[PDB]
């Protein structure tokens, strides 16, 4: 459907998938390296 | 009557925003019609002037509301299946703070799931599901389960029936003007039968599971609820009565029943709360007294009576015509409607909130002193919130649906013609009222700080008593025996027979002293009631017309002002005066709260020992410490805040947290409140100046917020902030003490 | 015609064109004003011709094996009373060639078959009869009337071939389904309350109509 | 507009013309409304089905033989589990090189069809298929089947579809038993002729 598809593109709706998915991204960040205060490399 | 198929569904709508404006379609010009989009999405009045339009638009969202709600239920009952301690505290509720909520492990934040008995680890939780669900007789989470699963299926035919009734088949406007019928199936068959099913349900399951718990009987020994209506051998072992069957109803043999109907008043020893015959009783005496009630206004079979023939019979020689014309009005308004109801639920509120700390109705209730404060804090809030509703939109209808010409009415009329009155009357009553409720309090502070208490309104210097509450304390405390020969206790612990009920080593609840110190802070509540409903009653009274804008009503509802002249006009709208009592509910309810928290704690809950000697939290110190502003600021604010701000490193470091950020928040409304919009407009054109030198200026202009928009962001941080605060500092306080 | 609790509201709309039609309707839920939805004339005595149809199979057929029982002509393990034979498996179940649940979906199966069929002739007439089904779209085709749809296979003898008996023929149909409807809630009520075979209770009322009655069975 | 349809009596969709190989009037949803939608559903709906075919005759005629018998093959849910020649990883790495490869030449023909229909390395080569899935030409069609009158083709297309179809809801059928019941999909079969009554669900 376009309008479907049109509904999927406004602000709030593509907002709310691009925060949801960096904040999974970066809760998945922290819990596999957990503590960091400074950079080792 | 109905309509097949009025409106096509379709994906369409969906991508054009605005749509159900045609201002709105047009497009985004610049940032404030993204604000218009939200602002006006509900306001059904402003899209179309059909009613019946209106109409089944306003059906179809209350079953979107149901939906919601049950999906709210089902996950509070799944949670507790799931993630509770429910069946551990079952078996010791005295011993264990009930928990419904866990955390993962991510940043730390672990450390929430405090101890809290039972080999359970968690967040404690004040809503009280666990009194409600022991009860019902839920013993096993399975049952909670099944709960859960028919909660969910039931928000889904909620959902169906919303689309199926707009979409599909949408009655028409003689449908929704049946306002006798309405109210008979109300009355008789939602009240009166749902009464009914719960006095069944009482009688069948509640009653005898119970009786076995208090007992002592293990919860995984009690027999399951069917088997008592299967075998009917052991509802007579546990009531003999149950043997005769229904032979002594149908017979008018009543008296048989009085083992599992009573009328005994008090609370039960065993658990501290009110006894479960009664409550049967009374359900099954509710149900009768509404079923009967529901035979009241005609139908299509001639008997009963016409609303608009009573209305049209009431008038006096003081009121001209009296209510003729009230009934047309009510069937076409949906504002006043709502106005209406509003007010009388946000009522109910309160009085509900003021009833269930003094009769608790659930077993182990009284000793769980963070569920009494959290509900009463809870349904305090809710009411005012309602109350304040109620006269926005009856302003919102005086401004709108407003038509002498066609809708005249006499009584309303009348009350329009002589405002001035009313309002001067009501600004002295409240000028009286502060004069002579607050500054008693700032003479014991000169007199304190001057050192000569001596010269103090207290119960040593100077008493003011309350005789006339006093009285009504005696009366009801006498009744049994005089004035209620069928009853054995009195009907609350509060009106001071004298005697105590202790569960656990706690106080659950005794009688309740009243002196110099209630005199005041009861009239401080008069005065803050008061002036709040001055504002409320000045902001619907004035808002077609005044001596400043003759022609307010064609400016509408909601405006900002009428410019700079005649003075200066900010602030004459009936929106408006709702803004500002906003703030005097907050103010009033917060005093409320403040001061059911310190009585509660200073002269009722406690430990009792073995010899029988109670020691309160404070220690009794209200009596002589709330006299002075000094002693609210010392005794209360300062003493009682030590809890929440030495949380940190524990499991109550979150409301420590939320204590710091609900300052933060309501410290920055303060900002929309103090300043104007041109500001804030001249502050952008420079910072939109240097985008444009970069390329990166948008399409969309930017604009300030409008003025309705700034006093509106305001109010609503304001208001959070305040009443968040108050949450985290009396769930700290009252969690670890 | 006679009439039975007629109103002005029901005479209205009920002129007779119906069969078995005596101006009863108390509540109007048949009244041509907005009709929508299931509320409507020609649905409503569309569900009430097919509620007699399968109460009048089922009323024959809840009593059937029980009274041969009593007769001595069937085996005693099958002279069950209607709800022991598997309806309800708390009150009693039959071993039978397969697993109950099984059964439930082959019955299931073919009766979406057969009712899919009927409401999308309902929906659009004579639209059963024109794609291909095994060579049955011949005689499926129906006669425009959903309740009465004739034809070699709903009507092989070839009954009311006149009108006047078609007429009557109708009106005996209508009563003996309104009659077997209440014989079902019949049914469904007296095994509630004596917790036995209808049959049983027919020959309880038999030999001693006082001992054996309402007045002692509540 | 005369074909059979999946709900006799109804209305087929309008996007659906009867235009297109093993189309019956199927779409309640209106996932394919618009004409790209539309191409590369069909594109998706070919490649699960030739998938979905070799993937069926791959778990059930091994399992069959080992059933009487003739080999010892262990089971295909477990098949990823034995020790090969080298680590999975590695063979990992190798599939998607490879395929990626494959596939991506087929990704190009159906943004920009028929560009991608020469040898890059020797052109005297050419694949002869006009129809975007249809690639033909001597390595995808040797025999010369896959061409000829609009009749035979749409016959053998329809063939296809209706063949690839039943090989998925097998090849879900077989996933779905092997989880629950526990046990290889023959046994399954051999215990339901055993018992058809009961050996159920
Ligand atoms: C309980 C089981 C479970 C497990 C084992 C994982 C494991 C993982 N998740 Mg995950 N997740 C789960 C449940 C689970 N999730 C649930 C229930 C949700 C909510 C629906 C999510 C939502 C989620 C998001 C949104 C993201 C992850 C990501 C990841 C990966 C983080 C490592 C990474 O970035 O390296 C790279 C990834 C890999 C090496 C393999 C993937 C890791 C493999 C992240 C990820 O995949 O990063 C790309 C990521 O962005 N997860
Ligand atoms: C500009 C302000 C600022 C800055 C520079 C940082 C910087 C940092 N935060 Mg942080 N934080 C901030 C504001 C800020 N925070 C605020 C406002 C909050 C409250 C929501 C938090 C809540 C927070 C948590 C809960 C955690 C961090 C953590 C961290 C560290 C991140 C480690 C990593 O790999 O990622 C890093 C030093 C992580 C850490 O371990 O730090 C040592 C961590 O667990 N932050
Ligand atoms: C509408 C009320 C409501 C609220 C406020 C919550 C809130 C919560 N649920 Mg929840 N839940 C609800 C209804 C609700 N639920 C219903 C109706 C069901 C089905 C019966 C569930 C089934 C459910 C499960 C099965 C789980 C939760 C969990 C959680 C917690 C973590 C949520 C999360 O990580 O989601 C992330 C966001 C997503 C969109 C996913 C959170 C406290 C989780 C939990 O407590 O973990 C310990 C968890 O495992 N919920
Ligand atoms: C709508 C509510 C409701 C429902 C569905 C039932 C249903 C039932 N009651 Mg009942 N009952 C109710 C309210 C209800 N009762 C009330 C309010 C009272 C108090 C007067 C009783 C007093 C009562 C008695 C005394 C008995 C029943 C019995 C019964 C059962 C046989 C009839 C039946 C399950 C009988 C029973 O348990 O038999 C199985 C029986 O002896 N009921
Ligand atoms: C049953 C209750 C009820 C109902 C049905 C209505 C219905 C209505 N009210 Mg109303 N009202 C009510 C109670 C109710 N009210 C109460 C109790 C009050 C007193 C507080 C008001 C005060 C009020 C005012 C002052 C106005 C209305 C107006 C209206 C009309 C338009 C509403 C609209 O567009 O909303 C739009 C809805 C929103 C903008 C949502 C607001 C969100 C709140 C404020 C903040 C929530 C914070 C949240 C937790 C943070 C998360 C954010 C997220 C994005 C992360 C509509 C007919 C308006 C009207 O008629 O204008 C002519 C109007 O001006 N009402
Ligand atoms: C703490 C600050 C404060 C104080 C003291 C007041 C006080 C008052 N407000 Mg108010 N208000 C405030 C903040 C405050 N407001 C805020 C923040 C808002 C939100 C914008 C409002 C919004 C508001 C509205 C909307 C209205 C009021 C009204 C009133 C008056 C109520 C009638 C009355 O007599 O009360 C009692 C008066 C007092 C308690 C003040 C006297 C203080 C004591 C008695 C000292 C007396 C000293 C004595 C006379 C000798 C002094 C002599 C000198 C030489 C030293 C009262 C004067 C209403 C009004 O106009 O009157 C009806 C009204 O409609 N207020
Ligand atoms: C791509 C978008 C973009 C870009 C390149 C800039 C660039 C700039 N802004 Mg800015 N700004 C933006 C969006 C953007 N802004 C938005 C959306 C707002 C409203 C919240 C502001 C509000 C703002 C203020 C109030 C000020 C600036 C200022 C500045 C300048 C100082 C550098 C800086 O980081 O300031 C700090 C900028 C911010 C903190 C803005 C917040 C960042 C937002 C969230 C990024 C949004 C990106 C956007 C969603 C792009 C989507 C891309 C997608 C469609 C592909 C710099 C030229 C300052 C200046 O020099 O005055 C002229 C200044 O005082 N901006
Ligand atoms: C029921 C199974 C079935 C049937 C009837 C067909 C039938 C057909 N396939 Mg085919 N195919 C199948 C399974 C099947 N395929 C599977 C499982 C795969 C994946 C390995 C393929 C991969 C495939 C390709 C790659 C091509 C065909 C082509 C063809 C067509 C000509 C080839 C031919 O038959 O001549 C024998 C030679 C013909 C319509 C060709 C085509 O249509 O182009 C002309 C073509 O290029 N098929
Ligand atoms: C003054 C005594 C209380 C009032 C009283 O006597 O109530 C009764 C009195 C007379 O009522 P009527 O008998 O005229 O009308 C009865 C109504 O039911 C007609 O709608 O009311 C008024 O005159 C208006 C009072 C307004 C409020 C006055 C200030 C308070
Ligand atoms: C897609 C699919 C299911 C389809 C879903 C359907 C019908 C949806 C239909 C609809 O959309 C329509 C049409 C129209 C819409 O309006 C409505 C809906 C209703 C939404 C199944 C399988 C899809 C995909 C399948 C079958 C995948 C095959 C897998 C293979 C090849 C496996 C191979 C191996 O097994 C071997 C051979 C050996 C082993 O050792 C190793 C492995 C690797 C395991
Ligand atoms: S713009 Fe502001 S200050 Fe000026 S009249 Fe309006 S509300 Fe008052």
């Amino acid at each position: 459907m376009r309008d479907l598809k049109t509904y999927l593109s406004v602000a709030p709706v593509l907002s709310t998938l691009w925060f949801g998915s960096l904040a999974g991204l970066l809760i998945e960040i922290n819990r596999l390296f957990p503590d960091a205060l400074t950079f080792p490399f | 009557l109905v309509d097949r198929d009025p409106i096509k569904t379709s994906f369409e709508e969906w991508a054009k925003p605005g749509h159900f404006s045609r201002t709105i379609a047009k497009g985004p010009d610049t940032t404030t019609w993204i604000w218009n989009l939200h602002a006006d999405a509900h306001d059904f009045d402003s899209h179309t002037s059909d009613l019946e339009e209106i109409s089944r638009k306003v059906f179809s969202a209350h079953f979107g509301q149901l939906s919601i709600i049950f999906l709210w239920l089902s996950g509070m009952y799944f949670h507790g299946a799931r993630f509770s301690n429910y069946e551990a505290w079952l078996s010791d509720p005295t011993h264990i703070g009930p928990s419904a909520q866990v955390v993962w492990p991510i940043v730390g934040q672990e450390i929430l799931n405090g101890d809290v008995g039972g080999g359970f680890r968690g967040i404690q939780i004040t809503s009280g599901f666990f009194q409600i669900w022991r009860a019902s007789g839920i013993t096993s989470e399975l049952q909670l389960y099944c709960t859960a699963i028919g909660a969910l299926v039931f928000a889904a035919l909620m959902l169906f029936a919303g689309w199926f009734h707009y979409h599909k088949a949408a009655p028409k406007l003689a449908w929704f003007q049946d306002v006798e019928s309405m109210l008979n199936h109300h009355l008789a068959g939602l009240l009166g039968l749902g009464s009914l099913s719960w006095a069944g349900h009482q009688v069948h399951v509640s009653l005898p599971i119970n009786q076995f718990l208090n007992a002592g009987v293990d919860p995984k020994e009690i027999p399951l609820p069917h088997e008592f209506i299967l075998n009917r051998d052991l509802l007579a072992q546990l009531y003999p009565s149950f043997a005769e069957g229904a032979t002594p109803f149908f017979t008018l043999n009543w008296s048989k029943y009085s083992e599992f109907l009573t009328f005994r008043g008090g609370l039960d020893p065993v658990t501290g709360g009110l006894w479960l015959t009664d409550i049967a009783h009374h359900h099954l005496a509710i149900a009768i007294l509404f079923l009967i009630a529901g035979h009241m206004y005609r139908t299509n079979w001639g008997i009963g009576h016409g609303i608009k023939d009573i209305l049209e019979a009431h008038k006096g020689p003081f009121t001209g015509q009296g209510h003729k014309g009230l009934y047309e009005i009510l069937t076409t308004s949906w504002h006043a409607q709502l106005s209406l109801n509003l007010a009388m639920l946000g009522s109910l509120t309160i009085i509900v909130a003021h009833h269930m700390y003094s009769m608790p109705p659930y077993p182990y209730l009284a000793t769980d002193y963070a569920t009494q404060l959290s509900l009463f804090t809870h349904h305090m809030w809710i009411g005012g919130f309602l109350i304040v509703g109620a006269a926005a939109h009856a302003a919102i209808f005086m401004v709108r649906d407003y038509d002498p010409t066609n809708r005249y009415n006499d009584l309303l009329d009348r009350v329009l013609r002589h405002r001035d009155a009313i309002i001067s009357h009501l600004n002295w009553v409240c000028i009286f009222l502060g004069f002579h409720s607050f500054g008693l309090y700032i003479h014991n502070d000169t007199m304190s700080a001057l050192g000569r208490p001596q010269d103090m309104f207290s119960d040593t210097a100077i008493q003011l008593q309350p005789v006339f509450a006093q009285w009504i304390q005696n009366t009801h405390a006498l009744a049994p025996g005089v004035t209620a020969p069928g009853e054995t206790a009195s009907t609350s612990l509060t009106w001071g027979g004298g005697e105590l009920v202790a569960v656990g080593g706690k106080v659950a609840l005794l009688p309740i002293p009243l002196g110099t110190a209630d005199f005041l802070v009861h009239h401080i509540h008069a005065f803050t009631i008061h002036v709040t409903v001055l504002i409320l009653l000045k902001g619907v009274l004035f808002a077609r017309s005044s001596r400043l804008i003759p022609d307010k009503a064609n400016l509408g509802f909601r405006f900002p002002c009428d410019g700079p002249g005649r003075g200066g006009t900010c602030q004459v709208s009936a929106w408006d005066h709702v803004f500002l009592g906003l703030f005097w509910m907050y103010n009033a309810i917060s005093v409320v709260i403040f001061h059911f928290s310190w009585k509660m704690q200073s002269d009722v809950w406690g430990s009792i020992s073995d010899q029988g000697v109670v020691t309160h939290i404070t220690g009794g110190n209200f009596a002589q410490s709330s006299i002075t502003i000094n002693g609210w600021l010392r005794d209360f604010l300062w003493a009682q805040a030590s809890q929440v701000i030495q949380s940190y490193g524990s499991s109550l470091s979150a409301y420590g947290l939320f204590f710091l950020g609900a300052h933060f928040v309501w410290a920055f409304s303060l900002m929309f409140l103090f300043s104007g919009r041109g500001y804030w407009q001249e502050l952008i054109e420079s910072i939109v100046w240097a985008h444009n030198k970069l390329k990166v200026a948008p399409a969309t202009q930017p604009r300030a917020l409008s003025i309705i928009q700034g006093r509106a962001v305001g109010v609503t941080h304001y208001l959070l902030g305040g009443i968040a605060t108050t949450w985290a500092f009396f769930l700290a306080r009252i969690i670890a003490v | 015609r006679p009439l039975w609790f007629a109103s002005s509201q029901s005479l209205s709309y009920l002129d007779g064109s119906l069969p078995g039609d005596y101006g009863f309707d108390p509540l109007g839920l048949s009244d041509p004003e907005g009709t929508g939805g299931f509320i409507e004339p020609r649905w409503l005595a569309y569900g009430e011709i097919i509620n007699g149809r399968f109460a009048m199979l089922g009323a024959a057929g809840a009593i059937a094996p029980e009274i041969l029982g009593k007769a001595g002509l069937i085996p005693a393990e099958t002279a069950l009373p209607w709800f022991q034979t598997g309806v309800i498996p708390p009150a009693g179940t039959y071993t039978y060639w397969a697993d109950n649940y099984t059964l439930f979906v082959l019955e299931m199966a073919l009766m979406g078959f057969a009712e899919h069929r009927r409401l999308q002739d309902w929906y659009n007439p004579g639209s059963m009869g024109k794609q291909y089904f095994l060579g049955l779209e011949k005689g499926l085709a129906g006669s425009g009337n959903p309740a009465y749809p004739g034809g070699p296979f709903f009507n092989p003898l070839g009954f009311g071939k006149d009108e006047k008996s078609l007429k009557e023929l109708k009106l005996k149909e209508v009563k003996n389904g309104r009659l077997a409807m209440l014989a079902i809630l019949g049914y469904f009520i007296q095994g509630l309350v004596t917790g036995v075979g209808p049959y049983q209770n027919l020959l309880d009322h038999l030999a001693d109509p006082v001992n054996n009655n309402v007045l002692t069975s509540l | 507009p005369d074909r059979p349809i999946w709900f006799p009596g109804s209305t087929p969709p309008e996007w659906l013309d009867g235009s297109l190989p093993g189309d019956f009037g199927f779409d309640p949803l209106g996932l394919s409304s618009d004409p790209d939608s539309l191409k590369w559903n069909v594109q998706a709906e070919i490649v699960h089905c030739r998938w979905a075919m070799l993937g069926a005759a791959g778990i059930f005629i091994p399992e069959f033989l080992t059933k009487i018998g003739i080999l010892n093959t262990p089971s295909w849910y477990t098949a990823g589990e034995q020790e090969y020649f080298t680590d999975k990883t590695t063979l990992f790495v190798v599939e998607l090189i490879l395929i990626g490869w494959a596939e991506g030449r087929r990704w190009a023909d159906i943004i920009k069809p028929g560009s991608v229909n020469t040898d890059p390395v020797f052109p005297n080569n050419k694949l002869t298929g006009t129809d975007v899935g249809y690639p033909g030409g001597l390595w995808f069609d040797p025999l010369g089947w896959g061409s000829g009158s609009p009749a035979k083709l749409k016959e053998l297309r329809t063939k296809e579809i209706k063949n690839g179809r039943l090989a998925m809801l097998a090849v879900m059928g077989a996933w779905f038993q092997h989880i629950y019941t526990g046990t290889g999909p023959i046994d399954n079969l051999f215990a339901h002729l055993a018992d058809p009554g009961h050996a159920t669900i």
